[PDB]
C-alpha cells in the first residue's frame, strides 16, 4: 500500500496524499472569511494566541503579498510562510518581467500551477494550505481567488475556510440569495469590514473581542491589515446598532 | 500504517509523524531559556557535566550569528550548529546586498524557510533541535524559538528541552508581574534562577550555567557572553531563591 | 540520475544477480567451440521451434570482431548485441593508437572488463550473456579459443561449449578430445563439433551451424549441405 | 603536404601523390605514401596542413573499417565521399579545423564503374573524371583537358599522368620528389613500383 | 530494501562482511614473507580438464618489486591491480624512484569503501601484496574490502584459509631459507587442496632484492614438488 | 528515501528471466492482430483494429500501421503512444543515414537500431519497457524484400511470414501451412486476410475494422511503392478474395 | 527495528538508529587513553593484531606538527577523517599563516560528521577519535564521537572496557594536571590509566603506541623500543 | 534534495495492465461529462460547468480552452491536470511548429505533441499519468474540420462524434442513433444540448453549460483590419445568452 | 592592458662540493629603478636537508617555494616520514612547474 505515501493513483482513482493535505489544512483550529464591496476586498480572519508567552503581534496569517495583493492561509504556518515567500517572489518577477502589476487572479493560478506539480511528481509533497488571495484588480475590480493543495483555484463573489467554513458558507449564501448582488453595497470599506465581522459572529455563534480578529483589506492600488485599535472601533460600531 | 517511517508523507491525520519524532530528540535534550527585556534579550542554557574530566567554562553551547544575533538550542547538538553555519551564511549574504545587519525578523524567516525544506522531501531528515534566537535591530528587540516543523513566533519568554514545563511556568509568573517591563541586569538574574529551577527535571547530574545577552544600553547591541563578576552575581541569586 | 545498486553482496556471500544472469546463459541456444592444430571451429545450435524464419537476413550467431578474431555467444540476444558493438570499436580503436590489430587474449579480457563493470556500476543490471571468443594473432598460427561469463571471468579452453544442454556436451568433450593429439586437419576439428552438438541438437538439417576460422583472417562459414554431409557421414559410422 | 593528383578512365581510378615532408629548410623524407586504404575497393589520398592529414585519414580509415565489419558489406564509393564530406563540413566550423584536403578513387562493384571525388578542407565535394589540389590542377588541368576521353584504357591513363608529372617538373619551382602512383580497380587497389 | 552502506546493531557495514563471504568461497593463496625474499602461492582449481591451466592467471605483478596473489572473485581484482601499476608508475614518475609496498598497499584500499548510492558494492576479492624496499625490506601484506590491510608474517587466504593459518602458525621463524618458504607453500597448498598437488594446478612466485618479481615455471615447480615428496617420504 | 516505491525493472528473475519483458509480452498478446508476409514481388501487411465504433472517423485513422519512410513501414502490436515515440525515432535515424551517406537506410541497420533502444530500456535506467511488438516491411538493394519483428526484449528475427499480438500461435500455424517461397503478392494478400479471417475474435472481418498495406516493385520500373490501403480499397480486396 | 534501515529516519522516541549502530563500532574497537597537563597533552593506545604472524594496527595519526588524534573502530574512516584534519590544519596555515586551533578543529569535524546522519544515501562515520594538541591557548584535549558530538576534557578513554581507564583518570584529576614541564610523568599516568582497562592481555613492546605533544614539543609518535621505557 | 525518484511509477503487472494507467482512466470515468460532435461545416464541443459553490464565480473557471485560433479543447477528469496540459499545448504549438513554419499546426499534429506529453508522464521518471482525457477538435486547411480524443496512456483517436467521463455509456449510444454525415452545425448544437441534458442533474441553461465551436471564420474577433489573408479565428465559444437561445427551440 | 608578470631582480649561485653544497642569493628586492626591500630572503630551508630558491618574479617564487614546502609535508604523512631525497624533490618541482605550462611560473629555481 505504498499508492497513500506518494502522490501515485490509488486503484479508485484516488490520491490519498492530496486528501491527507486539504486535512492538515484544519489543524490550526482557525476559520477565515472573504468579501467584496463596491471599491474593496475585505478579508477577516479568527486569531487564537492560547500561549500567554508569545509575542501576540507576529501572531498572524494574513500577508501582504505585493502593494495590491494581500493573502489569508489557512493551515500550518511553515506551509503558510513557504508559499507567502514564493508568492512574493513571483509577484515580484511577474513586474519586472511584463512591466505591470502581477493580477491577483493570474497569481492564483500559477500557484494553483506548482500546487499541481506536487500532486503530479513523487519527490515533492503538497503544502497542507488552502490561500486566499484578495485584491481590487485594476481591470476585474474587488477579487477573491482561493487555492487548494489539488492545484484546484477559481474566483469567488465571497467565501470562507476552515473547520465550520459550512455554517459561514450558507450564512453567507443566504444574504447574496436576499440581495440579489455579487457584492456588499457599500461605499466605504469600514462598513464592509463590520460586515463581513457581524456575519462571521452569526455563523459561529461566538463574541469577538479585539485581539480575537485579525482583519486585510484591499482598496485600488493597496492592501492593508488593521491594527487591534482600528479593529476595536469596528467592534464599536457594530455594538451600538 | 507506515505513515511515519518516511519524512514529508502526510498521515491520514495530515500530519507529518517524522517531524513529531524529531520533536521528541528535542524534549530529550538538555533545557534553555530566552528572556525579551526593555531594550534586548537574555539568553541562558543547562549544561550537564556528564564528568569531572569536563573542562569547566570551554564546552560552549551558545552560539553568534553576525554580532547582533544569539542562538540557542535543546536536543541533537550537531543539529544545531548546522543550522547556525547557516544562519551565519544567510546573515552573511544579507548584509553583502543590503548593507544593513539582518533584521531579527527577517533572520528568522531565514531559518525558518531553512527547517520548513527539511520536511519537504523524504531524501532529508527534519532538524532534531528547538532553537531559541533573537537580538536587537533598528526596531528594538525580538526574541524567537523556532520548532522542527519549521514553526516559529516571537515571544516575550521562551524555553525548550527536558525542563521547558517549569521554565515556563515561571517565564509566565515574569510577564504578569511586570508589565512596564523588565531590565536586562534583571532579565540576567532570573534567568540563571530559571535555569536553576528547571534543573530538577535533571537533578541526577549536577550542572553548569551558561548565560549571554544582547542589549542597547548593556551591551551596545551586540552580543556578549556573561562573564565573571556578573555570573557570579547571577549564581548567587539564583541559588539564594532555590534555599 | 538512476544510481541504483542492484548488483549486491547476499548473506551467504553470493550476488544473486550475477547468478540470475547465467540461469539467462543455460536458457540461451548451445553454442561449442573447438581448436585443432591449424584451425579453430565454432558451433552453434539454432532451435527449430522457429521456422518460416529468413535465415538470409536474421543475425547470424557468429560476429567477426575483426577480420582475424570471432565471437560466439549464449544468452540474452540483445544483450550480446551490445558486447559486440563495444567489442568491434575497441577492435578499431586498437588498430588506430597502436597500430596492430587486438590479440584474441586482448579482445577477451577487454569484453571482460565490459561485463565486469555492469556487476559493480549502479543503475545496471549483468549481461545475460557469455561468449566463445576465438581466433589467430597477428603473424601467429597458434590457435586462440576463450571464454567468458556475466561475471567477468575469463580463460582459455582446447575446447568449451555453453548455452542449454552443455552439460551434456561438455562431457562428450571431455572424453573424445585428446589434448596430447588434436583434431589434426579441418576435417577432424569440423567432425568433431559436430558430433559434440548431435548429442544435444534434434535433427542436423537447419540446427547445426559451423564457422572455421584459419590463421592469417581466413574465416568461412559452411553451408547447409557441406554441414549435412558430416552429418550424414557421423550416423553412417554410428550404425555399427 | 603538396600535389595530389587523380583521373578516372574506363575501368580503372588512379591516383598519383608526391613522396616529399618538408621541415623547415630540410626535406625529411622523399618516400612518403600520402594516401589510406579506406576499404577493398576504395583509397583516399590527402594534402594539407602537417599532422591533421594522416590523424583525419586515419580517422576516416577507421570509421569505414567499422561500418565494413559491422555490416559484413563495403559502403559504395559515393556513400563514403558522402561520410568524409559531412566530417569536413562539421570540422569547418569547429574550434580548431582539420586543414585537410582529399581526393577518394573507388570502384563501385554494384554499377560496375570507377568514380573520383574531389574534396577540399571546406566540405565540397564534386565528382570528376580528374581533378587535383591546390596548385596542382593549374600546371595540369589544361593537359587533361585536352587529352583526357573517357574510354582511356589505364595504360594510356598512365601516359597521361607521366605527362602531367613532367609538367609539373618542369613549371613548379618546388621540388616534390616524385609521385607514387596508385590503381583502383574492380580486382582492388595496386601500386605502380615503377613510375 | 535497504541502504548498501548500512551498519548492523553490531556496528559492521553488512555489505563488508557480505564480501567477506565470497572470499572464503575462493581458491587458496599462501604468501610467506622471510629476509631471503617473500615467496606467493596460489591454487589454480580449473572447473574442467579441457581449461587451459595456464591461463588461469591468479598471480600478478604490480612493478618489479611488487607481487599480488589474489582469492575470491578474481574478475573484482583486474580494476584493482590496473589502479595499483598506475599508482606505481605514476610516483615512479613524479618521484624518480620505487613506491614503498605499505604506500601501493594503501593506495588500494583507498578504493574499496568507494561504494555506495562510485561504484555500487565493495570488491568481492582479497589481495596478498608482496615486495620489497629499501626502507622496511621484504613485506607481505593482506589487503581486504574492508580498507584495513594488516602486515603478515605469512598469511593464507581463500577456502582452506583458517587450516592453514594454523599451518603457518607452527611452521613459521625468523631464519626461514627462501627454498624452505618455497616447500612450505607447496606443503600446505597440497594439504588443503581438494585435487592432488602438481605443477599444473598449483603456481609458485617469489619476489626478491636482486631479480625483481618472477612467477615460477612450471617445470621449476615441478622439481620443488619432487622434492617435497622425498623429504617427507625422508622420516 | 526513494527507493522503499522503486519497482526496479531491470532486474532477472530467479529463472533468468526479465520480469517487465516478460509482463509486456503479457500486453501485447492482447493487441490487435497483425501480419505480414513476403513474396517474390513484394511483402503484404495486414492488421485487425481493435474493436472499433461506428462513430469512429476511419479514413484519417492510423493505429496499426505507419511509414517510416518511402521503403520501409511497420506494423504495430501493442500501446500506440510507446509505437509513436519509437517510429518518430525511426524516422530521424532512416534521415541521418540519408544525409550522411546520400542513400537510404538498409532495413536491418534501422531495425538493429530501434531494437537496441528497446534494449537500452531493460538493462539501464530503471524505467519501464516499450510495450511495443513491430513487424518491420521494407525493401534496399543488398536483400531485396525483407520482414522483421522485434519486442520488448530488443531481439529481433527475420521472417518469410510472421504474426505478433493476439492469436499469434493460431495464426503462426496456419501461415506454416499454407505458405510456399514461389508465392506471389496477390496471393500473399489472400492468406493474409484468410488467416485473420480465421483467428480473429470478432464474430466476422470487416472493412472498417482492418488497415491493410503493401510494399510492390509494381511500381513503374525498377523502383519499390508503398500503399497505404484505403477504407474503400480494404472492401473491395475483401470482396475480391471472397470474404464479405 | 522498522526505523533503522537509514540514517534519515528518527524513532517514535527520537533515536537514529544508525548513528547508534555506529557508536557500537567504537565499542567494540580496541582501546585508547588521552590525557593532559596544562604544559603537554598524552595519547596512549593498545594497538591490536589479527593473529601472531600479523603486525599490530597503527591507532594514533599525526595531523599536523602541533596536532594528532588516536583512533576506536573502523580505521577507513579515522583516515578519512584525519586526512580532512590535515588538509583544514594546512588551509589556515596557508592562508592566514595560522596553526589551527584545536577547539576549532573539534567544530570542523562536529560538522563534517553531522551532514552524513542527515542525509540519504550515505553513512554515519564508523570511528571515534581523541585529538590532543598545542595552540595559543595551551594543551588541549578533544573526544570525538560520530554522532557530531565534540567535547573537550582533561581527560577521557574510548574503546572496549575504557570504562576502567575513564574511572582511573576521575580519580586522579587532580594529580595529573598538575604534572607540567615533565612529560615523562605525564606519560606514565597515561600508561597507568590505559592499564586499568587490560584483561589477560599485558603491555607489550610492539603492543603499545604512546603519543605526546607540548610547549616546545612537537606532535611526535612512539612505537617499537620508544615505548619499551614505559613498560 | 534533488529529485531521487528517477524510476518509473508506472509498470507492468504480471496479467500485462499497467495500473497507473488504468486507475487514471478510473478518475477520468468519475470525472463531469463532455462530448464533441462534428458536422460538415464545423465541430462542437461541451461540458457541464459543474460548480463546487454557488458563492463561487463560475465563469472564472473555463472548462473550454483555446488552444490555437482554429483549435479548442475540454475535458473530464481532474481539472488542474487540464490546466497544465493546456498550457503546455499552447506552447508546444508555438516552439514546435509556428516559430519553425509560420502557421499555426495542424489539429492531427497538436493532438500528437499533447498525446507525446502524456505518453512521457506514462513512462519516465518519478511522475504519475495525466488523470484526464482531453477532447479537442479543430480545423485546417488540408484536413477540414476534425475532432479528436486523447487518453491518458497518451493514446489518440479520431471521431465523428462522441463522450467522455460520468455518462459516457450512455451519451455515446445517444450520439449513435442521431449522428449522420449530412448534419449542419446548428443541428450538432441542437443534438449536443439534447445529449448532455440527460448526464445534468440540477439547473440546465447558459450558465450552467459551457460550449464552444470551431466554424466559419470569425473576422469580428481579429483585433485588426488590412490584411485580407487573414480572416480570424475558427474558435468561437459561445455566450450564456446564446445557449439560452437554443434552449428555447428544444 | 594587465600584465600578470613583474620583475623583481635578484640572483642566485648555487655550488656543489664534494661532501657539501652551497646555495646563495642576493637579499635585495626590486621594481624597475626602485629598492623595495634590502632585505628580503630568497633562500629557504624547505626541510630534509633542501635549500631551495625561486629567483624572477617574486610572486610566483613564494607560491612555488610555498608549495614544494607542502609537498615534503604530504610526503611525509604519505609515505611513513620517508626523507625526499634531493633527486625525488628535483622530479616533483618539474610536475609543479609544468602544471603551469601554458601560464608559467615566472622564475628561475635551483635546489
Ligand atoms: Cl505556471
Amino acid at each position: 500500500g505504498y499508492d497513500r505515501h506518494i502522490t501515485i493513483f490509488s486503484p479508485e482513482g484516488r490520491l490519498y496524499q492530496v486528501e491527507y493535505a486539504f486535512k492538515a489544512t484544519n489543524q490550526t483550529n482557525i476559520n477565515s472569511l472573504a468579501v467584496r464591496g463596491k471599491d474593496c476586498t475585505v478579508v477577516i480572519s479568527q486569531k487564537k494566541v492560547p500561549d500567554k508567552l508569545l509575542d501576540p503581534t507576529t501572531v498572524s496569517y494574513i500577508f501582504c503579498i505585493s502593494r495590491t495583493i494581500g493573502m489569508v492561509v489557512n493551515g500550518p504556518i511553515p506551509d503558510a510562510r513557504n508559499a507567502a515567500l514564493r508568492a512574493k517572489a513571483e509577484a515580484a518577477e511577474f513586474r519586472y518581467k511584463y512591466g505591470y502589476d502581477m493580477p491577483c487572479d493570474v497569481l492564483a493560478k500559477r500557484m494553483a500551477n506548482l500546487s499541481q506539480i506536487y500532486t503530479q511528481r513523487a519527490y515533492m509533497r503538497p503544502l497542507g494550505v488552502i490561500l486566499t488571495f484578495v485584491s481590487v484588480d485594476e481591470e476585474l475590480g474587488p477579487s477573491i481567488y482561493k487555492t487548494d493543495p489539488a492545484g484546484y483555484y477559481v474566483g469567488y463573489k465571497a467565501t470562507a475556510t476552515g473547520p465550520k467554513q459550512q455554517e459561514i458558507t450558507t450564512n453567507l449564501e443566504n444574504h447574496f440569495k436576499k440581495s440579489k448582488i455579487d457584492h456588499i453595497n457599500e461605499e466605504s470599506w469600514e462598513k464592509v469590514v463590520e460586515f463581513a465581522i457581524t456575519h462571521m459572529i452569526d455563523a459561529l455563534g461566538t463574541e469577538f473581542s479585539k485581539n480575537d480578529l485579525e482583519v486585510g483589506v484591499a482598496t485600488k492600488d493597496k492592501f492593508f491589515t488593521l491594527s487591534a485599535e482600528n479593529i476595536e472601533e469596528r467592534l464599536v460600531a457594530i455594538a451600538e446598532q | 500504517t507506515g505513515y511515519d517511517l518516511s519524512n514529508s508523507v502526510f498521515s491520514p491525520d495530515g500530519r507529518n509523524f517524522q517531524v513529531e519524532y524529531a520533536v521528541k530528540a528535542v524534549e530529550n535534550g538538555t533545557t534553555s531559556i530566552g528572556i525579551k527585556c526593555n531594550d534586548g534579550v537574555v539568553f541562558a542554557v543547562e549544561k550537564l557535566i556528564t564528568s569531572k574530566l569536563l573542562v569547566p567554562q570551554k564546552n560552549v553551547k551558545i552560539q553568534v550569528v553576525d554580532r547582533h544575533i544569539g542562538c540557542v538550542y535543546s536536543g541533537l547538538i550537531p543539529d544545531g550548529r548546522h543550522l547556525v553555519n547557516r544562519g551565519r551564511e544567510e546573515a552573511a549574504s544579507f548584509k553583502k546586498l543590503y548593507k544593513t545587519p539582518i533584521p531579527i525578523p527577517a533572520f528568522a524567516d531565514r531559518l525558518g524557510q531553512y527547517v520548513q525544506a527539511h520536511t519537504l522531501y523524504n531524501s532529508v531528515r527534519p532538524f532534531g533541535v528547538s532553537t531559541i534566537f533573537g537580538g536587537v535591530d533598528k526596531n528594538g528587540a525580538h526574541l524567537y524559538m523556532l520548532e522542527p516543523s519549521g514553526s516559529y513566533w516571537g515571544y516575550k519568554g521562551a524555553a525548550t528541552g527536558k525542563g521547558r514545563q517549569s521554565a515556563k511556568a515561571e517565564l509566565e509568573k515574569l510577564v504578569d508581574h511586570h508589565p512596564e517591563g523588565l531590565s536586562a541586569r534583571e532579565a540576567v538574574k532570573q534567568a540563571a534562577k530559571i535555569i536553576y529551577l528547571a534543573h530538577e527535571d535533571n537533578k541526577e547530574k549536577d550542572f553548569e550555567l551558561e548565560i549571554s545577552w544582547c542589549s542597547l544600553s548593556e551591551t551596545n547591541g551586540l552580543h556578549k557572553f556573561v562573564k565573571g563578576d556578573l555570573l557570579q552575581e547571577a549564581i548567587d541569586f539564583a541559588q539564594k531563591e532555590i534555599n | 540520475g538512476y544510481d541504483r545498486a542492484l548488483s549486491i553482496f547476499s548473506p551467504d556471500g553470493h550476488i544473486f544477480q550475477v547468478e540470475y544472469a547465467l540461469e539467462a546463459v543455460k536458457r540461451g541456444t548451445c553454442a561449442v567451440g573447438v581448436k585443432g592444430k591449424n584451425c579453430v571451429v565454432l558451433g552453434c545450435e539454432r532451435r527449430s521451434t522457429l521456422k518460416l524464419q529468413d535465415t538470409r537476413i536474421t543475425p547470424s550467431k557468429v560476429s567477426k570482431i575483426d577480420s582475424h578474431v570471432v565471437l560466439s555467444f549464449s544468452g540474452l540476444n540483445a544483450d550480446s548485441r551490445i558486447l559486440i558493438e563495444k567489442a568491434r570499436v575497441e577492435a578499431q580503436s586498437h588498430r588506430l593508437t597502436l597500430e596492430d590489430p587486438v590479440t584474441v587474449e586482448y579482445l577477451t579480457r577487454y569484453v571482460a572488463g565490459v561485463q565486469q563493470r555492469y556487476t559493480q556500476s549502479g543503475g545496471v543490471r549483468p549481461f545475460g550473456v557469455s561468449t566463445l571468443i576465438a581466433g589467430f594473432d597477428p603473424r601467429d598460427d597458434e590457435p586462440k579459443l576463450y571464454q567468458t561469463e556475466p561475471s567477468g571471468i575469463y580463460s582459455s579452453w582446447s575446447a568449451q561449449t555453453i548455452g542449454r544442454n552443455s552439460k551434456t556436451v561438455r562431457e562428450f568433450l571431455e572424453k573424445n578430445y585428446d589434448r596430447k593429439e588434436p583434431p589434426a586437419t579441418v576435417e577432424e576439428c569440423v567432425k568433431l563439433t559436430v558430433r559434440s552438438l548431435l548429442e544435444v541438437v534434434q535433427t542436423g538439417a537447419k540446427n547445426i551451424e559451423i564457422t572455421v576460422v584459419k590463421p592469417d583472417s581466413d574465416i568461412v562459414a559452411l553451408s547447409s549441405e557441406e554441414i549435412n554431409q558430416y552429418v550424414t557421414q557421423i550416423e553412417q559410422e554410428k550404425q555399427e | 603536404m603538396d600535389i595530389i593528383l587523380g583521373i578516372r578512365v574506363q575501368d580503372s581510378v588512379i591516383l598519383a601523390s608526391s613522396k616529399a615532408v618538408t621541415r623547415g629548410i630540410s626535406v625529411l623524407k622523399d618516400s612518403d605514401d600520402k594516401t589510406r586504404q579506406l576499404s577493398p575497393h576504395t583509397l583516399m589520398s590527402f594534402a594539407g596542413e602537417a599532422g591533421d592529414t594522416v590523424q583525419f585519414a586515419e580517422y576516416i580509415q577507421a570509421n569505414i573499417q567499422l561500418y565494413s565489419i559491422r555490416e559484413d558489406y563495403e559502403l559504395s564509393p559515393q556513400a563514403v565521399s558522402s561520410f568524409v564530406r559531412q566530417e569536413l563540413a562539421k570540422s569547418i566550423r569547429s574550434r580548431r579545423p582539420y586543414q585537410v584536403n582529399v581526393l577518394i578513387g573507388g570502384y563501385d562493384k554494384k554499377k560496375n564503374k570507377p568514380e573520383l571525388y574531389q574534396i577540399d578542407y571546406l566540405g565540397t565535394k564534386v565528382e570528376l573524371p580528374y581533378g587535383a589540389h591546390g596548385y596542382s590542377g593549374f600546371y595540369t588541368f589544361s593537359l587533361l583537358d585536352h587529352h583526357y576521353r573517357p574510354d582511356m584504357t589505364t595504360e594510356e591513363g598512365l601516359d597521361l599522368l607521366k605527362l602531367c608529372v613532367q609538367e609539373l617538373e618542369k613549371r613548379m619551382p618546388m621540388d616534390f620528389k616524385g609521385v607514387i602512383v596508385k590503381i583502383v580497380d574492380k580486382d582492388g587497389i595496386r601500386q605502380v613500383d615503377d613510375f | 530494501d535497504r541502504g548498501v552502506s548500512t551498519f548492523s546493531p553490531e556496528g559492521r557495514l553488512f555489505q563488508v562482511e557480505y564480501s567477506l563471504e565470497a572470499i572464503k568461497l575462493g581458491s587458496t593463496a599462501i604468501g610467506i614473507a622471510t629476509k631471503e625474499g617473500v615467496v606467493l602461492g596460489v591454487e589454480k582449481r580449473a572447473t574442467s580438464p579441457l581449461l587451459e591451466s595456464d591461463s588461469i592467471e591468479k598471480i600478478v605483478e604490480i612493478d618489479r618489486h611488487i607481487g599480488c596473489a589474489m582469492s575470491g572473485l578474481t574478475a573484482d581484482a583486474r580494476s584493482m591491480i590496473e589502479h595499483a601499476r598506475t599508482a606505481a608508475v605514476t610516483h615512479n614518475l613524479y618521484y624518480d624512484e620505487d613506491i614503498n609496498v605499505e604506500s601501493l598497499t594503501q593506495s588500494v584500499c583507498d578504493l574499496a569503501l568507494r561504494f555506495g548510492e562510485l561504484m555500487s558494492r565493495p570488491f568481492g576479492v582479497a589481495l596478498l601484496i608482496a615486495g620489497h624496499d629499501a626502507d622496511d625490506g621484504y613485506q607481505l601484506f593482506h589487503a581486504e574490502p574492508s580498507g584495513t590491510f594488516y602486515r603478515y608474517n605469512a598469511k593464507a587466504i581463500g577456502s582452506g584459509s583458517e587450516g592453514a593459518q594454523a599451518e603457518l602458525l607452527n611452521e613459521w621463524h625468523s631464519s626461514l631459507t627462501l627454498k624452505e618458504a618455497e616447500l612450505l607453500v607447496l606443503k600446505i597448498l597440497k594439504q588443503v587442496m581438494e585435487e592432488k598437488l602438481d605443477e599444473n594446478n598449483a603456481q609458485l612466485s617469489c619476489i626478491t632484492k636482486q631479480d625483481g618479481f618472477k612467477i615460477y615455471d612450471n617445470e621449476k615447480t615441478a622439481e620443488l614438488i619432487k622434492e617435497l615428496k622425498e623429504k617427507e617420504a625422508a622420516e | 528515501g526513494s527507493r522503499r516505491y522503486d519497482s526496479r525493472t531491470t532486474i532477472f528473475s530467479p529463472e533468468g528471466r526479465l520480469y517487465q519483458v516478460e509482463y509486456a509480452l503479457e500486453s501485447i498478446s492482447h493487441a490487435g492482430t497483425a501480419i505480414g508476409i513476403m513474396a517474390s514481388d513484394g511483402i503484404v501487411l495486414a492488421a485487425e483494429r481493435k474493436v472499433t465504433s461506428t462513430l469512429l472517423e476511419q479514413d484519417t485513422s492510423t493505429e496499426k500501421l505507419y511509414k517510416l519512410n518511402d521503403k520501409i513501414a511497420v506494423a504495430v502490436a501493442g500501446l500506440t503512444a510507446d509505437a509513436e515515440i519509437l517510429i518518430n525515432t525511426a524516422r530521424i535515424h532512416a534521415q541521418n543515414y540519408l544525409k550522411t551517406y546520400n542513400e537510404d537506410i538498409p532495413v536491418e541497420i534501422l531495425v538493429r537500431r530501434l531494437s537496441d533502444i528497446k534494449q537500452g530500456y531493460t538493462q539501464h535506467g530503471g524505467l519501464r519497457p516499450f510495450g511495443v511488438s513491430f513487424i518491420y516491411a521494407g525493401y534496399d538493394d543488398r536483400y531485396g524484400y525483407q520482414l522483421y519483428t522485434s519486442n520488448p526484449s530488443g531481439n529481433y528475427t527475420g521472417w518469410k511470414a510472421i504474426s505478433v499480438g493476439a492469436n499469434t500461435s493460431a495464426a503462426q500455424t496456419l501461415l506454416q501451412m499454407d505458405y510456399k517461397d514461389d508465392m506471389k503478392v496477390d496471393d500473399a494478400i489472400e492468406l493474409a486476410l484468410k488467416t485473420l479471417s480465421k483467428t480473429t475474435d470478432s464474430s466476422a472481418l470487416t472493412y472498417d475494422r482492418l488497415e491493410f498495406a503493401t510494399i510492390r516493385k509494381g511500381a513503374n520500373d525498377g523502383e519499390v511503392y508503398q500503399k497505404i490501403f484505403k477504407p474503400q480499397e480494404i472492401k473491395d480486396i475483401l470482396v475480391k478474395t471472397g470474404i464479405t | 527495528n522498522n526505523y533503522d534501515g537509514d540514517t534519515v529516519t528518527f524513532s517514535p522516541t527520537g533515536r537514529l538508529f544508525q548513528v547508534e549502530y555506529a557508536l557500537e563500532a567504537i565499542k567494540q574497537g580496541s582501546v585508547t587513553v588521552g590525557l593532559r597537563s596544562n604544559t603537554h597533552a598524552v595519547l596512549v593506545a593498545l594497538k591490536r593484531n589479527a593473529d601472531e604472524l600479523s603486525s599490530y594496527q597503527k591507532k594514533i595519526i599525526k595531523c599536523d606538527e602541533h596536532m594528532g588524534l588516536s583512533l576506536a573502530g573502523l580505521a577507513p574512516d579515522a583516515r578519512v577523517l584525519s586526512n580532512y584534519l590535515r588538509q583544514q590544519c594546512n588551509y589556515s596555515s596557508l592562508v592566514f599563516n595560522r596553526k589551527l586551533a584545536v577547539e576549532r578543529a573539534g567544530h570542523l569535524l562536529c560538522d563534517k560528521a553531522q551532514k552524513n546522519t542527515q542525509s540519504y544515501g550515505g553513512r554515519p562515520y564508523g570511528v571515534g577519535l581523541l585529538i590532543i594538541g598545542y595552540d595559543k591557548s595551551g594543551a588541549h584535549l578533544l573526544e570525538f564521537q560520530p554522532s557530531g558530538n565534540v567535547t573537550e576534557l582533561y581527560g577521557t578513554a574510548i574503546g572496549a572496557r575504557s570504562q576502567g581507564a575513564k574511572t582511573y583518570l576521575e580519580r586522579t584529576l587532580d594529580t595529573f594536571i598538575k604534572i607540567d614541564g615533565n612529560p615523562d610523568e605525564l606519560i606514565k599516568a597515561g600508561v597507568e590509566a590505559i592499564s586499568q582497562s587490560l584483561r589477560d592481555e599485558s603491555l607489550t613492546v610492539d603492543n603499545l603506541s604512546i603519543a605526546i605533544v607540548g610547549k616546545d614539543t612537537p606532535f611526535t609518535i612512539y612505537d617499537g623500543e620508544a615505548v619499551a621505557k614505559y613498560i | 534534495m534533488t529529485d531521487r525518484y528517477s524510476f518509473s511509477l508506472t509498470t507492468f503487472s504480471p496479467s500485462g495492465k499497467l495500473g497507473q494507467i488504468d486507475y487514471a482512466l478510473t478518475a477520468v470515468k468519475q470525472g463531469v461529462t463532455s462530448l464533441g460532435i462534428k458536422a460538415t461545416n464545423g465541430v462542437v464541443i461541451a461540458t457541464e460547468k459543474k460548480s463546487s459553490s454557488p458563492l463561487a464565480m463560475s465563469e472564472t473557471l473555463s472548462k473550454v480552452s483555446l488552444l490555437t485560433p482554429d483549435i479548442g479543447a475540454v475535458y473530464s477528469g481532474m481539472g488542474p491536470d487540464y490546466r497544465v496540459l493546456v498550457d503546455k499545448s499552447r506552447k508546444v504549438a508555438h516552439t514546435s511548429y509556428k516559430r519553425i513554419y509560420g502557421e499555426y499546426p495542424p489539429t492531427k499534429l497538436l493532438v500528437s505533441e499533447v498525446a507525446k506529453i502524456m505518453q512521457e508522464a506514462t513512462q519516465s521518471g518519478g511522475v504519475r499519468p495525466f488523470g484526464v482525457s482531453l477532447l479537442i477538435a479543430g480545423h485546417d486547411e488540408f484536413n477540414g474540420f476534425s475532432l479528436y480524443q486523447v487518453d491518458p496512456s497518451g493514446s489518440y483517436f479520431p471521431w465523428k462524434a462522441t463522450a467522455i467521463g460520468k455518462g459516457s455509456v450512455a451519451a455515446k449510444t445517444f450520439l449513435e442513433k442521431r449522428w449522420n454525415d449530412e448534419l449542419e452545425l446548428e443541428d450538432a448544437i441542437h443534438i449536443a444540448l439534447l445529449t448532455l441534458k440527460e448526464s445534468v442533474e440540477g439547473e440546465f441553461n447558459g450558465d450552467t453549460i459551457e460550449l464552444a465551436i470551431i466554424g466559419d471564420e470569425n473576422p469580428d474577433l481579429l483585433g485588426y483590419t488590412g490584411i485580407p489573408t487573414d480572416k480570424g479565428p475558427r474558435f468561437r465559444k459561445l455566450t450564456s445568452q446564446e445557449i439560452n437561445d437554443r434552449l428555447e427551440a428544444l | 592592458q594587465f600584465n600578470p608578470y613583474g620583475d623583481n631582480g635578484g640572483t642566485i649561485l648555487g655550488i656543489a662540493g664534494e661532501d657539501f653544497a652551497v646555495l646563495a642569493g642576493d637579499t635585495r628586492n626590486i621594481t624597475d629603478y626602485s629598492i623595495n626591500s634590502r632585505y628580503e630572503p630568497k633562500v629557504f630551508d624547505c626541510g630534509d636537508n633542501i635549500v631551495m630558491s625561486a629567483n624572477g618574479f617574486a610572486a610566483d617564487g613564494d607560491a612555488l617555494v610555498k608549495r614544494f614546502k607542502n609537498s615534503v609535508k604530504w610526503y611525509h604523512f604519505d609515505h611513513n616520514d620517508k626523507k625526499l631525497s634531493i633527486n625525488s624533490a628535483a622530479r616533483n618541482i618539474q610536475h609543479l612547474l609544468y602544471s603551469r605550462r601554458f601560464f608559467p611560473y615566472y622564475v628561475y629555481n635551483i635546489i
